[PDB]
């Protein structure tokens, strides 16, 4: 497969950002694209093999590197907020007809780290009216006030991650659709049978994986450093 | 070999390692149409007029050279690293048009049986190195050796003789070709 | 415009090591008969080739058997190489060559001179290569003492031939050099009064 | 360039999605359609070559028009698992470039066929803010964002309880003097909705 690294990253303007890509398919062509809304997929750099790099449609700001047949690296020597985007690595065979894209890398280039806030997670227990109108119970989870939208939301029932009866919004919402540093919120829904929610042995858990700063940065504010962390909220059954 | 009216020799690739030296060219009826400058990643047309009449995306040459580098690695291993045989080159000098005092002319030095495609062809007018010269890409021969042509725009005067200096690995010491 | 397509070098599965590849397209009667031949050379030694008259990668030496058998096995490679008789040869001829090499017509520069006796009729700077050069002496085709050079390829898409006549200038004679060429609506007659 | 219409499409479960592509450069001969799911890289879905006008792969079908330089991907009997973006790429393979030039993609949303709706708006308790949950409405309705700020109305969502049945839509609204009867007043709610 094709695994990029890291899959989430936050970096201040003017710092160096090295996006790595590894590919275990014995391919030779490797590509670094980026995705932006309204502009589709735009090729930044690509390489035919070890030692050579080729200039894509948007080489400005970026510098590729192919030290190996497996590894293809983007380099951002002077990061800019216009390079905040989702970067995608790919690989193909000579004359190949299929591209093999990587998972993704959400990159946030920011002028100030002070806008990096972890989320606040709160579970809302289902209404008695829904239980006594449908014989179903919908818990709703809220992760609020986080920046940037580098979160991943999962439900844990009785210690095991569930998917049946789960849905999360496609993309977060801005708490103030006016400020350029507006933090986000995200809402999810887990619906269980009424008889399952009324057994107070069962605990339902909302986990929010927040991707933020790293152990190798510097934090110069009065509050805690918004490192990459789990933030969860829990609830139990009732009568 | 095969008999035909026209012979396009499309996609001539050469790679040689160590040194990472390649060459990607197109020919038609014996003449070079263009080559792909591999460092500038650009199609240098022999005739500029042609370059204005057609086009060739140099990236195709770049990928084909990548493939050929790969095949060279594999076949290098597969033959127990059988190296390349050096070939004694053969140089001849002559002028473009018949010789004539003070008439601007081109002194052609045609070197054949070149292998591997690494040659250093120097011009020596009054036994002193000269260079308006122009040298051409390597043309492939039927025996997969190479011939390379170095021209020299000059004005003939009776004072100074001429010799082509050829430096190659198939040559113990360099070889001089008078005129 | 029109674009030049190359063949796709199919990929294989002090000292120096040389690898070469080339795709040769042989046309007769335009495209009425095309023949396509790709050659894979290791150290001046052709080891694999695809000959369209055969229709399949054949090994030329023992080093070619792995790669010939391989490129035969995978149809994505084989049928693509076979197609390169239409996607490379037929394409390049009917397109970019028609607009360049097959449109080039350079008329020749015919010039009679006298070296010392021997007249030299120089025909320079023409394309393509078909050309006839005949001497006349007072209007009669001379084929004796006439020695022509071979066709000389200058290297800038222009040819040049020299045709020497042996003669003896008698006052009043009229030598002519008669040159026919496909870039010439009418032939060229250059005369030399003795 | 490669241009895709429409910029986003919405279809009901069972119907046929028709995603359209069009290219300018007539040297293009290989047209791979890539598909991308949220949070994932795109992967080759289905590709066609200029030689054949139509390529079939079960539910998916590419229709190719060399004359008008136009393509059309058909997805028949679309499942809600087809909701995703579809990029239409093209390449002149004869150039031996390796560069693919992509279209901007069309965004596909497949509405789940609900068979028994009972739309309702409930209020939920903070435990441990005021949130209103709008569930069980048919996919036909459209949840629109709040009229004014301070109120957070999220987009529709599809929930599937595997065990029994179960497809059901839902949207969440919350604020911080808001209540639930007036939450989705600024959206077209079905006339027979429940307000406990």
């Amino acid at each position: 497969a094709v695994t990029q690294s890291p899959r989430n990253k936050v970096a201040v303007t003017g710092g160096k950002v090295t996006l790595s890509c590894n590919q275990t398919n014995n391919h030779n062509n490797m590509y670094w694209y980026r995705q932006d809304t309204g502009h589709g997929l735009r090729l930044i750099h690509y390489s035919y093999g070890a030692g050579s790099t080729e200039k894509g449609d948007i080489p400005d700001g970026y510098k590729a590197s192919r030290p190996s047949q497996e590894n293809f690296s983007l380099i951002l020597e002077l990061a800019t907020p216009s390079q905040t985007s989702v970067y995608f690595c790919a690989s193909g065979d000579f004359w190949g007809d299929t591209l093999y894209f990587g998972a993704g890398t959400r990159l946030s280039v920011l002028e100030d780290l002070k806008n990096v806030f972890p989320p606040e997670v709160a579970v809302f227990e289902p209404s008695e009216a829904e239980i006594s109108h449908t014989q179903k119970a919908t818990l709703v989870c809220l992760a609020t006030g986080f920046y940037p939208d580098h979160v991943e939301l999962s439900w844990w029932v009785n210690g095991k991650e569930v998917h049946s009866g789960v849905c999360t919004d496609p993309q977060p919402l801005k708490e103030q659709p006016a400020l350029n540093d507006s933090r986000y919120a995200l809402s999810s829904r887990l619906r269980v049978s009424a008889t399952f929610w009324q057994n107070p042995r069962n605990h339902f858990r909302c986990q929010v994986q927040f991707y933020g700063l790293s152990e190798n940065d510097e934090w110069t504010q009065d509050r805690a450093k918004p490192v990459t962390q789990i933030v969860s909220a829990e609830a139990w059954g009732r009568a | 070999a095969i008999e035909a009216d026209h012979v396009g020799t499309y996609g001539i690739s050469v790679y040689q390692s160590p040194g990472d030296i390649g060459q990607y060219t197109f020919e038609f009826d014996g003449d070079e149409l263009f080559y792909v400058d591999l460092d500038k990643k650009e199609t240098v047309w022999m005739l500029p007029e042609f370059g204005q009449l057609a086009s060739f995306d140099p990236q195709g040459g770049l990928q084909n050279i990548a493939v050929v580098k790969h095949n060279l690695g594999v076949l290098t291993k597969r033959s127990n690293s059988t190296p390349a045989t050096n070939e004694a080159p053969q140089a001849t000098v002559f002028p473009k048009s018949p010789v004539l005092l003070g008439q601007p002319n081109t002194l052609i030095c045609f070197v054949d049986n070149i292998f591997p495609p690494v040659i250093n062809i120097t011009w020596l007018r009054n036994s002193k190195s000269v260079a308006g010269v122009y040298e051409t890409s390597f043309f492939v021969n039927r025996d997969y050796s190479f011939h390379k042509l170095s021209y020299l725009t000059f004005i003939p005067s009776d004072d100074d003789i001429y010799d082509c200096k050829v430096e190659h690995w198939g040559l113990e010491e360099p070889v001089l070709k008078h005129w | 415009r029109v674009s030049y397509y190359g063949p796709k070098t199919s990929p294989v599965q002090e000292r120096h090591f040389v690898y070469q590849f080339m795709g040769e397209c042989y046309f007769t009667n335009g495209t009425q008969r095309i023949r396509y031949v790709t050659r894979y050379i290791y150290n001046r030694e052709e080891y694999v080739r695809y000959d369209s008259d055969v229709g399949e990668h054949r090994a030329v030496t023992e080093l070619g058997r792995p790669d010939a058998e391989y490129w035969n096995s995978q149809p994505e490679i084989l049928e693509r190489t076979r197609a390169e008789l239409d996607t490379v040869c037929r394409h390049n001829y009917e397109g970019p060559e028609t607009h360049t090499s097959l449109r080039r017509l350079e008329q020749p520069n015919v010039v009679i001179s006298l070296s010392r006796n021997t007249l030299v009729c120089s025909v320079t700077d023409f394309y393509p290569a078909k050309i006839k050069v005949r001497w006349f002496r007072n209007g009669q085709e001379e084929t004796v003492g006439v020695s022509s050079t071979q066709l000389i390829r200058n290297g800038d898409w222009t040819f040049q031939v020299l045709v020497m006549l042996e003669m003896t200038p008698r006052r009043g004679e009229v030598y002519t050099c008669h040159v026919e060429h496909p870039s010439l609506k009418s032939p060229i007659t250059v005369e030399w009064r003795a | 360039q490669v241009r895709q219409s429409p910029q986003s499409l919405t279809v009901w479960e069972g119907e046929t999605a028709i995603l359209n592509c069009s290219y300018e450069n007539s040297a293009f001969d290989y047209f791979p359609w890539y598909q991308q799911f949220p949070g994932e890289g795109p992967a080759l879905l289905i590709a066609i070559r200029s030689v054949s006008d139509k390529k079939e792969d079960g539910r998916f079908t590419i229709f190719f028009n060399k004359r008008e330089k136009k393509l059309s991907l058909h997805i028949t009997d679309s499942q809600p698992g087809d909701s995703a973006t579809y990029f239409c790429a093209a390449s002149a393979t004869g150039a031996n470039t390796g560069k693919l030039t992509f279209g901007h993609g069309t965004i596909l949303r497949v509405h789940p066929n609900i068979q028994n709706p009972d739309p309702a708006v409930y209020q939920l308790r903070d435990s441990k803010k005021s949130v209103c949950l709008f569930t069980d409405f048919d996919s036909q309705t459209n949840v629109s964002q709040s009229k004014d700020s301070d109120v957070y109305i999220t987009d529709k969502c599809v929930l599937d309880m595997r065990s029994m049945d179960f497809k059901s839509n839902s949207a969440v609204a919350w604020s911080n003097d808001f209540a639930c009867a007036n939450a989705f007043n600024n959206s077209i709610i079905p006339e027979d909705t429940f307000f406990p």
